């Protein structure tokens, strides 16, 4: 019913990751660039994630495809299973 | 009897467990019976070396029970476990800190 | 009146996130997010909730990483401001695009 | 009667209290020490299954994993993985 | 023993070459190199679906493991195609009996 | 009487000597009759595709035998072949001409 | 006499070596080189010519990708000269040192 | 002996040179000498461990393929 969630990704979110990040300021511009990479990088992942559901003739993505995805994608996570 | 091949090699890894891993995978046709023990051997080494420094990771937080940050915090600062972890994204650990000189004010 | 001088909170705002490991991003948008995203792919899915969390603290740590390889590249052109430019550095130099 | 999931849980608890008797671990922590026994597993039973088709074996040997290993794991942990790797062998076919 | 017996793919490079550019040829570093990439795709592809097997818990790779291992390993366009290419293959091959 | 299986595929790829490696490769038990088909099916396809462009740049190069650079820049030129390359160093093929603008004078 | 002005010779030095691809380090020089690092890891090893080349063919796509990003850091700083504080860049973004 | 230095000046610039690098720090050259050793080093060691579990005291080719098909610099048109 919200077909553009992207901006869900609010500015305040995007500057607490910065922070993390280590960056003291913060051009306005980033925002929008950041958003963009976000989705190329879900949009990477979830595909990926979705095939390995799609090739277990499931309708439900599980925790484990996510890490299938993520591990092929080069970008190993620890912690869901491994 | 029934001996366990662990309680032979002096290991708590499951020599057992691993040999099965081992054929079950596809990895070869064949396992010798030295490397389900060689492995377990490793995979318990590497294992306790993370829980040794992330132990003490704990102590410095005054925590009893070890949470990742803890291993995030024992595996990023051994310059080595890093090496062997560099593409691994560890969930709830969070980075070390870093502030970047030039960022800092100068007084 | 009382104010702390640009970049001082900023600083603060460092030191408190590099501490903690907590998700940054608030997790109903997030989730609604990937739903949207896994339309693009493939009608009627579901997700296993710790699935929605593996995701999140996938993007969240390898944005936070990305932050880090921009801020050395913003400091690279002795600036302090980090600038979509410094990303696209990044991004290019680690194999994300051409 | 659910499914059945093995891990490796009881063995990293099994080597938490021998290093650090008093300390303990979360279901995430645990999570992630699971999730890495598995993933170093993966990368030898693959440097070692590479390293006997590479050489026309059908058998992976401890021989493999000793290569395996001194390839995957740096100049110190290497030394070492190896050392307790070779005495763990050596203490299995003497025990019996 | 005249020598050993060194397989490789040269002959299916050069079919393929002249049923592509039947009057363009290649000289022997350049099959050397499709060599290397007939073997690199061949790896990665099996993997794919080595792996794919393995989660699934099947003890066989099926086609179906292929074209799955290619749509992950393939970009957009090239994986469209390889899909195509391979399912027309299959189908053949079956209605030849 | 006797039909090589690529034959039977429409393939200039050995569908025979795949079905082999697979077995042999250690990537599974058991091997479905239709997996070395469309494995040589997408390999024969992806050495077409790379040959195609690289053909052509022989042509541009007034060349009847392919060398290493052809591939090299039949590659590097082909966005999506690039990607799947993109960790591949290919021998004797040195680089496409790439030169900042802000290096350019005047 | 007349002399080509600071520069105009490195673009055609460019503009030569991206067109070709002939080897740039002298064959012999590197294969000691090569000997030289092999020792430390096993005395009286053999080399296949082929191995060699196989190093000095990589050794030089390697060096050649780096001074490419390399150069694009020092342009990234407002500059046209190559540093090492470019490199160093680099190679941290690229995941070589800390 | 300390062969490093055979990595003249004129040769680190000719691959610059390839890399599209107008100009050169006098830097540089001693810098790529390390990182070039550090390259050599770590690909040589691999290398050589595949040739010493093969048992063979010749280093081959396909060594330095596996090798670098390790280290993640995959080289095509020398086997494998
Ligand atoms: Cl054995
Ligand atoms: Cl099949």
């Amino acid at each position: 019913v919200l077909r553009d969630n992207i901006q869900g990704i609010t500015k305040p979110a995007i500057r607490r990751l910065a922070r993390r990040g280590g960056v003291k300021r913060i051009s306005g511009l980033i925002y929008e660039e950041t958003r963009g990479v976000l989705k190329v990088f879900l949009e990477n992942v979830i595909r990926d994630a979705v095939t390995y559901t799609e090739h277990a003739k499931r309708k439900t993505v599980t925790a484990m495809d996510v890490v299938y995805a993520l591990k092929r994608q080069g970008r190993t996570l620890y912690g869901f299973g491994g | 009897k029934a001996k366990t091949r662990s309680s032979r090699a002096g290991l708590q890894f499951p020599v057992g467990r691993v040999h099965r891993l081992l054929r079950k995978g596809n990895y070869s046709e064949r396992v010798g019976a030295g490397a389900p023990v060689y492995l377990a051997a490793v995979l318990e080494y590497l294992t306790a070396e993370i829980l040794e420094l992330a132990g003490n990771a704990a102590r410095d937080n005054k925590k009893t029970r070890i949470i990742p940050r803890h291993l995030q915090l024992a595996i990023r600062n051994d310059e080595e476990l890093n090496k062997l972890l560099g593409r691994v994204t560890i969930a709830q650990g969070g980075v070390l800190p870093n502030i970047q000189a030039v960022l800092l004010p100068k007084k | 009146p009382h104010r702390y001088r640009p970049g001082t909170v900023a600083l603060r705002e460092i030191r408190r996130y590099q501490k903690s490991t907590e998700l940054l991003i608030r997790k109903l948008p997030f989730q609604r997010l990937v739903r949207e995203i896994a339309q693009d792919f493939k009608t009627d899915l579901r997700f296993q909730s710790s699935a929605v969390m593996a995701l999140q603290e996938a993007c969240e740590a390898y944005l936070v990483g990305l932050f880090e390889d921009t801020n050395l590249c913003a400091i690279h052109a002795k600036r302090v401001t980090i600038m979509p430019k410094d990303i696209q550095l990044a991004r290019r130099i680690r194999g994300e695009r051409a | 009667k659910r499914s059945r999931k093995e891990s490796y849980s009881i063995y990293v608890y099994k080597v938490l209290k021998q290093v650090h008797p008093d300390t303990g671990i979360s279901s995430k922590a645990m999570g992630i020490m699971n999730s890495f026994v598995n993933d170093i597993f993966e990368r030898i039973a693959g440097e070692a299954s590479r390293l006997a088709h590479y050489n026309k074996r059908s058998t992976i040997t401890s021989r493999e994993i000793q290569t395996a290993v001194r390839l995957l794991l740096p100049g110190e942990l290497a030394k070492h993985a190896v050392s307790e790797g070779t005495k763990a062998v050596t203490k299995y076919t003497s025990a019996k």
